[PDB]
């Protein structure tokens, strides 16, 4: 229903409030400096790269798998043999006559064999992740989502990996294909996605019919 | 040098135009000393290796 | 069936939160190096 | 859900220099392209089509 | 599933600049490509088939 | 299964450059270019046909 | 079947965890070796 109570994607309240700065030091001075959170050193000509657990990355989807398999094989076999003694002459009847040496043989076989597959898959967007955990050797442990709400359902994009850092472009960025331990996934609820499932009466003959 | 600026922590785009001229590739050789002990000095010799015109005052990196 | 909790392929929680800094340590210096491994 | 495995044996100076090889200079190749879901499950042959594909005379 | 198997013995000077050989220069060439699955089993004839292409006068 | 079998005598001063011999220049040549498995075993006659092909009159 | 388990052409565990590194020996030295093969 629509008068169901629900909850939105997007809980919590959706503004903030400005907090009046604390008041001036009375020196001699105009320039007044809230305390300031103090980050770490931060070089100036290295590329922004995600160096602790928090920072942000952005990943470039694009997958594009193709593999593909055929054979066949084949064998055929004729014969066709025959011999009449049409006009036997007399010296030759006592070996040849009343046709009982004619002959007349077929024969024949055949078979024709063959099969394949084929798989494919693509993948294509873009996902701002974040990173989890930094290993031993400089590697960085990433993990993602976004979460879309069109109206009626929800679309989920996870994503899961590790990246080598120089492998991060200039303007921090990743394509897919150089995470190694890829795990992608692409979801949805709603009645759209429950419209994509097999009935229950359906799956179970698509298993256990015998053909 | 894409190597190295990549190794220092900055990443040039492939594919890209550059053109140095204050760079050259060189070959370095040396001779192990005997009973050469780690820390000490030993003198090396420099030598071009492609279509270089001088080393004047360079510096090896 | 749709309804049937399953679980996703990305496990585990999708986000991680910063750790603030270590309190620099009141040398002359400005240049404060976190632990680096 | 597919799942791309991958399994060999690399020689260092066969790596590009953008880390790259490709996989015809891999050793022990074992490559694997499946799947699961209902996709895959409509792909197999039924069990009495399978048995009879191995012990019909013809 | 298919496997791709090859055996031989080869002379080291006739391996190329990039460390590679083409097969006719190898000597004892075992070369093999077979699979296996139901694809496969298509293929093979029927017992009583291969039987009569064996036994059948003609 | 196919089978190319070779034997022969070389004389060493034909041998060009690049290692390799035309076979016309091999003194005792023999060459065997067979094979086994069912498609082999299409292409023999029967026994049937293949005595009435020695036997048979005409 | 489809549900019948077997097992992947890959076995075994597809990732390996990088290993830290030993302890730099407190000589003058800022190059440090690991053991070398």
């Amino acid at each position: 229903c629509a008068w169901i109570p629900a909850k939105p994607l997007v809980q919590g309240a959706t503004t903030a409030q400005p907090i009046p700065g604390p008041v001036p030091v009375a020196n001699g001075s105009i320039f007044q400096s809230a305390q300031p959170i103090n980050y770490g050193y931060q070089p100036l000509f290295e590329d922004r790269r995600p160096r602790n657990i928090g920072d942000t990355l952005t990943i470039v989807l694009q997958e594009n798998v193709s593999a593909s398999k055929s054979s066949s094989a084949n064998a055929s076999r004729d014969g066709k043999t025959s011999f009449g003694f049409d006009t036997v002459p007399r010296y030759l009847q006592g070996l040849f006559g009343n046709s009982r040496a004619d002959m007349e043989a077929s024969g024949g076989n055949s078979f024709n064999g063959k099969g394949g597959a084929n798989a494919s898959n693509t993948f294509s967007g873009t996902l701002t992740v974040t990173v989890d955990q930094v290993l031993a050797n400089g590697n960085l442990h990433v993990v993602g989502e976004k979460q879309i709400a069109i109206n009626q359902g929800t679309e989920f994009i996870r994503f899961s990996g590790v990246v080598n850092p120089r492998t991060i472009s200039g303007s921090n960025s990743v394509p897919s294909t150089q995470v190694a331990d890829a795990r992608i996934e692409y979801v949805g609820n709603g009645y759209i996605n429950e419209a994509q499932n097999m009935g229950w009466l359906q799956r179970f003959f698509l298993n256990l019919s015998p053909m | 040098l894409n190597n190295m600026l990549s190794q220092l922590g900055i990443t040039v785009p492939t594919g890209t135009n550059m053109q140095l001229k204050n760079v050259a590739a060189v070959m370095v050789t040396a001779s192990y000393p005997p009973f050469a002990r780690q820390g000490q000095t030993i003198d090396v010799v420099v030598s071009s290796m492609g279509n270089a015109k001088s080393l004047r005052g360079g510096t090896l990196l």
